[PDB]
RNA sequence: UUGAGCCUUGAUGUGUAGGAUAGGUGGGAGGCUUUGAAGUGUGGACGCCAGUCUGCAUGGAGCCGACCUUGAAAUACCACC
RNA sequence: GCGGCCCCCUGGACGAAGACUGACGCUCAGGUGCGAAAGCGUGGGGAGCAAACAGGAUUAGAUACCCUGGUAGUCCACGCCGUAAACGAUGUCGACUUGGAGGUUGUGCCCUUGAGGCGUGGCUUCCGGAGCUAACGCGUUAAGUCGACCGCCUGGGGAGUA
RNA sequence: CGCGGGGUGGAGCAGCCUGGUAGCUCGUCGGGCUCAUAACCCGAAGAUCGUCGGUUCAAAUCCGGCCCCCGCAACCA
RNA sequence: CGCGGGGUGGAGCAGCCUGGUAGCUCGUCGGGCUCAUAACCCGAAGAUCGUCGGUUCAAAUCCGGCCCCCGCAACCA
RNA sequence: ACUAUGUUCACG
């Protein structure tokens, strides 16, 4: 997070930030996640995981593209 | 009168608003100015343009202490921030450095009840 | 049309003043199809312009178009669900002919006695700018300057 | 401590005429200058940013009062506010 | 049902190769025990959140949804309650019947000769064969093929009510 | 019977105790929107003010009778 | 009874003690906006100082009254 | 953002 970024530059440059946290703290815990909605919402997005990468060894088709 | 060399800029950037506040060393607040304050009232007031133009209404009325160079020290979430410290270079700050101080708590108070 | 990419007609030169920047004002001005009613005006308020500006016509009608031209003008969007005031950057085509409506649909009003009379009197005023077609641009501006925020 | 009253002293005070970031009024025409000057290097006090004010010195002994613009004349000396 | 870190006491699980007991087993009507959350009693505690409640919007109305407040509750000690879509909507135990891809925790054999490999056990996620199924689907963790015993079902409303 | 207070478009209320030209929120009526009805938008009409009377230049508004309506009193023995 | 302050477009406010330039927020109509409604934003329509009097280069502004103006302590016929 | 309703039996 403590980003200097030497002297002469400035421009932003703090991915640092966005590819650590601010999710986190923002939109998880700003409102109430009703302890069971997370046991459904993951299994969701892990059986969503799991239904891409087995159709992804079988996404090889005839296609003919 | 005081003249301080160094400085603190804490932002806290919102949903609805970004509060820019500029500070010394030890903490001890010098100017203000916010995207309310600014004018841009309603919708106007959570973007990052209105965010821009509260940083600049705070980078004056804090030229009696005459600050080279500040800190910054950005806070919430908000449409600012990726706007705001933009605003502090062009209008003439030297940033030593950018840090966080959002409070993330390691599952503490309940949150509100969420909303539909 | 929603994916018909295809340009425009193209227009002719005027007789007595051959180019192109007025001659798109005379069929702004003409209404019911009367080239000949309105050709004839456009001429009557250059010739009475040029006579009291102390300069060419072409010129005279640019330092004056110029004057109530619209750099940034007003659109909203629905993107995500809300309706708020959009500014955009206005194309080259449209800027100058947005501003020939402008001068046309205010001589229109200002009642003065006749069209050639009107129409040299709104450029006039465009010159010096203080008429209502520059205050119709005038407005357009703080719109755009004031609703700065939305991209 | 930081207020208010109060004397010494020192500035301060740009409708417009306009060489003047001049409040009203006045002793009345030489002050001052070698009781080491005009111009300025630089920085301070002030600043409605028009242009005041001044530490010290390279410099070296001049600068200038009625005149012309004002409802008013010059903090050149100096009295009272 | 159970998640910061540390000690105190403590139940089970799995593996390794033995030694021992010698059918001591499997189910179980009545019966007993545990049993989320919300409740209930008594004594605490109370930041946040928040039924009820109040005000402001919304609306034709708004006893709601949205906003600002906000008490019981939510927390702890000791009892009571005994229910949930208490759900794999799939009783418990055992035997038998092609596979594949993982995860997870074991244990043995070679070179640890370099984050190796090669085996044999538990628990577990996904896709599929035969077979089954009304179909959807299940598919060695069966809803396949059989056995033991239990619970339950017999049209919808009335009613899981009197 | 006694003393306050009332009676205003179709409904509920102002304007009434200080006499000069009667509002508000609904509903009714006309037109819109909609496939249609509601909601919604846009206009419009609709009360001589309980009645019989007096005062006045003029009374919904002042004063008197009568006709209803509503409250309070109707007590000591 | 007083001594005091206070007095502006329709209205709330300052500005009024150191005379030269009456601002500021809601009531105001037209826009831009959008398939539209709300908002939001831009500009317009109104007081020469409640009002009358002295002086002085210039007076809401300095000074006296009023209508009056509210505050007060005092008023025990 | 909010945004209600569609009398009865029939025709297939
Ligand atoms: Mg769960
Ligand atoms: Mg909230
Ligand atoms: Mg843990
Ligand atoms: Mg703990
Ligand atoms: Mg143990
Ligand atoms: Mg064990
Ligand atoms: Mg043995
Ligand atoms: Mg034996
Ligand atoms: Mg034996
Ligand atoms: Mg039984
Ligand atoms: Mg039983
Ligand atoms: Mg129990
Ligand atoms: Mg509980
Ligand atoms: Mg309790
Ligand atoms: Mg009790
Ligand atoms: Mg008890
Ligand atoms: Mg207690
Ligand atoms: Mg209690
Ligand atoms: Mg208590
Ligand atoms: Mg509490
Ligand atoms: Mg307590
Ligand atoms: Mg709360
Ligand atoms: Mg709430
Ligand atoms: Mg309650
Ligand atoms: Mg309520
Ligand atoms: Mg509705
Ligand atoms: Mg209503
Ligand atoms: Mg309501
Ligand atoms: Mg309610
Ligand atoms: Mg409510
Ligand atoms: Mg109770
Ligand atoms: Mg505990
Ligand atoms: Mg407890
Ligand atoms: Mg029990
Ligand atoms: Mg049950
Ligand atoms: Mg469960
Ligand atoms: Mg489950
Ligand atoms: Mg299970
Ligand atoms: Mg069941
Ligand atoms: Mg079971
Ligand atoms: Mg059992
Ligand atoms: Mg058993
Ligand atoms: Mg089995
Ligand atoms: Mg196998
Ligand atoms: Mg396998
Ligand atoms: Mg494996
Ligand atoms: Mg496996
Ligand atoms: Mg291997
Ligand atoms: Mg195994
Ligand atoms: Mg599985
Ligand atoms: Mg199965
Ligand atoms: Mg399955
Ligand atoms: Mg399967
Ligand atoms: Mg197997
Ligand atoms: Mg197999
Ligand atoms: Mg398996
Ligand atoms: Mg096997
Ligand atoms: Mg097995
Ligand atoms: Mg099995
Ligand atoms: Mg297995
Ligand atoms: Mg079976
Ligand atoms: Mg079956
Ligand atoms: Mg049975
Ligand atoms: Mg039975
Ligand atoms: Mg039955
Ligand atoms: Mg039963
Ligand atoms: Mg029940
Ligand atoms: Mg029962
Ligand atoms: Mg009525
Ligand atoms: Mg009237
Ligand atoms: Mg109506
Ligand atoms: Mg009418
Ligand atoms: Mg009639
Ligand atoms: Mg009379
Ligand atoms: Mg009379
Ligand atoms: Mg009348
Ligand atoms: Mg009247
Ligand atoms: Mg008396
Ligand atoms: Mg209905």
């Amino acid at each position: 997070i403590k980003v200097r970024e030497n002297e002469p530059f400035d421009v932003a440059l703090r991915r640092f930030k966005r590819s650590c946290e601010k999710a986190g703290v923002l939109a998880e815990v700003r409102r109430r996640e009703f302890y069971e909605k997370p046991t459904t919402e993951r299994k969701r997005a892990k059986a969503s995981a799991v239904k891409r990468h087995a159709k992804k060894l079988a996404r090889e088709n005839a296609r003919r593209t | 009168r005081k003249q301080v060399s160094d400085g603190v800029a804490h932002i806290h950037a919102s949903f609805n608003n970004t509060i820019v506040t500029i500070t010394d060393r030890q903490g001890n607040a010098l100017g203000w100015a916010t995207a309310g304050g600014s004018g841009f009232r309603g919708s106007r007031k959570s973007t990052p343009f209105a965010a821009q133009v509260a940083a600049e209404r705070c980078a004056d009325a804090v030229k009696e202490y005459g600050i080279k160079n500040l800190e910054v020290m950005v806070k919430g979430p908000g449409p600012g921030r990726e706007s705001t410290i933009r605003a502090l270079n062009a209008a003439g700050f030297r940033i030593t450095n950018i840090t966080d101080v959002t409070p993330i708590p390691h599952n503490g108070c309940r949150p509100p009840k969420k909303r539909r | 049309p929603r994916r018909r990419v295809i340009g425009q007609r193209k227009i002719l030169p005027d007789p007595k003043f051959g180019s192109e920047l007025l001659a798109k004002f005379v069929n702004i001005l003409m209404v019911d199809g009367k080239k000949s009613t309105a050709e004839s005006i456009v001429y009557s308020a250059l010739e009475t312009l040029a006579q009291r500006s102390g300069k060419s016509e072409l010129e005279a009608f640019e330092v004056a178009l110029e004057n109530v031209r619209p750099t940034v003008e007003v659109k909203s969007r629905r993107v995500g669900g809300s309706t708020y005031q959009v500014p955009v950057e206005v194309r080259p085509v449209r800027r100058n002919a947005l501003a020939m409506r402008w001068i046309v649909e205010a001589a229109r009003k200002r009642g003065d006695k006749s069209m050639a009379l009107r129409l040299a009197n709104e450029l006039s005023d465009a010159a010096e700018n203080k008429g209502t077609a520059v205050k119709k641009r005038e407005d357009v501006h703080r719109m755009a300057e004031a609703n700065k925020a939305f991209a």
